C-alpha cells in the first residue's frame, strides 16, 4: 500500500512544482477562453432586454464582489 | 580551365547556402560555458555600440534561418515531441536545477581539457627535438590556441605530428578545419 | 470496353479450346465397369468417327476465333466501324442456331457432361455470341453499369439513413445545432 500511494504522491508533487504559467509562453492553438476556440456567440432569440441585469449579479458573484 | 569567357587566376568554387546558424555572439569556442545573460566584453565598448547583443538574438531567433533548419522530415516530427516535452511538459524548477548541475559539469570538463592541451604542448615540443635531432625545443603557440578552440581535424593532428617527428619544422601548420554541414537524406531525415 | 471484353474472352476461350484439344492425342471414355460385357461399345475405348468428327468442331471454333480476333483488333476503336454489320450477322446468326441445338441436346439423349474439352468451348462461345448480339442491340456503353451500381447504392443509402434515424439514434440529436 505504501508503494501504491507513493506513486500518486510523486505525481502530485510534480504537479505542485509547476505552480502556474511562469515559464509557459502563449499558445495560439489553445487560447484561454473556450468560446474563442469553439466559435460560440448568441443568435436572435432568447435575448431579453431584462437579462443583462441578472448577468451583472452573476458577474458580481464570480469576481467575489460581496455586495450583490 | 572550363571557363569559355572569363577565368580569374584562381578557379571559382561554387559556394552554397549555409546550412546552420552561426555561434551566437555570447559563446566562446571552447567548452567552458557562456555567461548566463551578458558577456564580459560588453563593458569595454560604447553604449551606442552594444546594440549587437539584441540584434544577434533577433537574427538567430527570427530573421536569418537558413531554410535547411525548416525542412519537414520524418526525423524532425519526432524530435518535436522530445523538445515539446522538455519545454512544456517539464516544470521550470527542475529544469533550473538540471541547468545548474550541467554548468558545474562543463566547468570540470573544460579544466580537464586545458590540462590536456598543455600536456600536448610539452609532448610535441619534445618530439620536435627528435625530429631536428639537435637544438629545436620550442612549440607553436598558434597550434596550442587552435587545439583549445577545436579547429583541427584528427588527420591534421596526425600529419602535424609526423611532420614534427621527421623534419622538426615546428612552424608548418595544417590548413584549418571547415565546419560540418547539416546532414540531410530525404523525407527521412 | 464491354464488347471488347466479350470479344477478347471469345478469342482466348477458343484459343484454349484448340490448344487443349489437338496438342494432346485423344480422351478416353468412362469405363462403367460391368456394362453388358457383350457388344454395344459399353466399357470400351473410342474410334475414328468420334476422333475426326471432333477434330472438325475444333476447326469450327478456330474459324470463329479468327473472326473474333480480327473484329477485336480491327474495330477496337469502336476502317469504317459500321458496315461490319455484315460480319456481325455471320457472328450472331450461326451462334444462336448453334445454341438452339445445344438447348435440346439433353432431350436428344446425348452425354455432353463427361467430356469438358469439347462441349465447354462450344457452350461458352454460343453464350458469348448471344450476349454480344444482345449488348450490340442496346449499346451498353461500358459506363452504364456505373449508373446501375450508382442507382442501387443510392437506394441502399436512402435505406440505411432511414434505418439509422428511426431505430438507432435520431439525426437531430447527433448533429450539431447552430445559433446558440
Ligand atoms: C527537497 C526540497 C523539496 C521542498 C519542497 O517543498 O518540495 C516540493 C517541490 C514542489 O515545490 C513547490 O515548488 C514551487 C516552485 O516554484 C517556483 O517554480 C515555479 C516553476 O517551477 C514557478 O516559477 C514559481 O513561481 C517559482 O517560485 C514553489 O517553491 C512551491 O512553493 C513549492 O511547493 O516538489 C519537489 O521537490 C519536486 C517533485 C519531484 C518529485 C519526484
Ligand atoms: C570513425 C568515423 C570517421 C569519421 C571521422 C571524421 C574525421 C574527419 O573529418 O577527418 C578529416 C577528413 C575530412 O576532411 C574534411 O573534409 C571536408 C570536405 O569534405 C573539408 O575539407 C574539411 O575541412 C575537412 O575537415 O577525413 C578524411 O579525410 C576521411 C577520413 C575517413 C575516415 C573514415 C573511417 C571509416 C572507414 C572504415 C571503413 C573500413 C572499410 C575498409
Ligand atoms: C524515425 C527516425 C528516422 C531517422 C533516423 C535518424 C537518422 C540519423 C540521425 C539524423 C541526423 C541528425 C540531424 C541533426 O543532428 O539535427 C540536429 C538535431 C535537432 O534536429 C533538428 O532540430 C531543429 C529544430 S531544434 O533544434 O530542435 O530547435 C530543426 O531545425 C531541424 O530540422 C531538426 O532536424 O539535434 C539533435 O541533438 C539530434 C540528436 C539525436 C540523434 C539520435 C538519433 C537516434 C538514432
Amino acid at each position: 500500500a505504501a508503494v501504491a500511494a507513493g506513486w500518486h504522491l510523486a505525481s502530485f508533487a510534480l504537479n505542485l512544482a509547476f505552480w502556474g504559467v511562469e515559464g509557459m509562453p502563449p499558445d495560439r492553438y489553445w487560447p484561454t477562453s473556450p468560446r474563442i476556440r469553439l466559435q460560440i456567440r448568441p443568435g436572435r432569440y432568447g435575448n431579453m432586454d431584462g437579462g443583462q441585469r441578472v448577468y451583472m449579479d452573476y458577474l458580481a458573484r464570480s469576481e467575489g464582489v460581496p455586495l450583490n | 580551365t572550363s571557363a569559355p569567357f572569363i577565368s580569374p587566376m584562381t578557379p571559382y568554387v561554387p559556394e552554397e547556402e549555409p546550412t546552420r546558424t552561426p555561434p551566437s555572439i555570447k559563446d566562446t569556442g571552447t567548452l567552458r560555458p557562456a555567461s548566463e545573460w551578458y558577456p564580459q566584453w560588453m563593458q569595454y565598448r560604447r553604449r551606442e555600440d552594444n546594440y549587437v547583443f539584441w540584434q544577434d538574438k533577433f537574427m538567430r531567433c527570427s530573421t536569418d534561418i537558413p531554410w535547411a533548419e525548416k525542412r519537414w522530415t520524418l526525423f524532425s516530427t519526432v524530435w518535436y515531441l522530445v523538445q515539446q516535452l522538455r519545454f512544456v511538459g517539464t516544470p521550470p524548477a527542475l529544469r533550473y536545477v538540471a541547468f545548474l548541475g550541467w554548468r558545474a559539469l562543463m566547468f570540470q570538463v573544460y579544466a580537464a581539457h586545458k590540462a590536456l592541451v598543455l600536456w600536448q604542448c610539452k609532448l610535441d615540443a619534445g618530439l620536435a627535438r627528435i625530429g631536428s635531432g639537435g637544438a629545436t625545443a620550442t612549440f607553436s603557440k598558434t597550434m596550442a590556441l587552435r587545439r583549445l578552440h577545436w579547429r583541427n581535424s584528427p588527420l591534421a593532428e596526425a600529419l602535424y605530428a609526423l611532420n614534427l617527428y621527421k623534419t622538426g619544422r615546428v612552424h608548418l601548420l595544417p590548413p584549418v578545419a571547415k565546419p560540418i554541414p547539416r546532414p540531410t537524406f530525404f523525407w527521412l531525415f | 470496353t464491354v464488347a471488347g471484353l466479350l470479344l477478347t474472352t471469345t478469342i482466348v476461350v477458343s484459343l484454349y479450346g484448340l490448344f487443349a484439344a489437338v496438342f494432346a492425342p485423344a480422351p478416353a471414355l468412362p469405363v462403367a465397369v460391368g456394362a453388358w460385357p457383350g457388344t454395344a461399345a459399353a466399357a470400351a475405348v473410342m474410334d475414328g468417327s468420334a476422333a475426326g468428327l471432333r477434330r472438325l468442331a475444333a476447326g469450327g471454333l478456330l474459324l470463329t476465333a479468327a473472326a473474333s480476333h480480327g473484329l477485336f483488333d480491327f474495330a477496337g476503336s469502336v476502317p469504317n466501324p459500321t458496315i461490319y454489320s455484315l460480319l456481325n450477322l455471320g457472328f450472331v446468326a450461326a451462334a444462336v442456331l448453334q445454341s438452339y441445338f445445344l438447348y435440346i441436346a439433353p432431350a436428344w439423349g446425348v452425354n455432353v457432361n463427361w467430356d469438358t474439352a469439347l462441349w465447354g468451348p462450344m457452350y461458352g462461345t454460343a453464350f458469348l455470341g448471344l450476349v454480344y448480339g444482345l449488348v450490340a442491340l442496346t449499346k451498353f456503353d461500358w459506363s452504364s453499369v456505373v449508373d446501375a451500381v450508382l442507382r442501387v447504392a443510392c437506394w441502399f443509402a436512402e435505406l440505411t439513413m432511414w434505418f439509422w434515424d428511426t431505430f438507432v439514434w435520431k439525426f437531430s440529436w447527433s448533429e450539431k445545432t447552430r445559433r446558440a
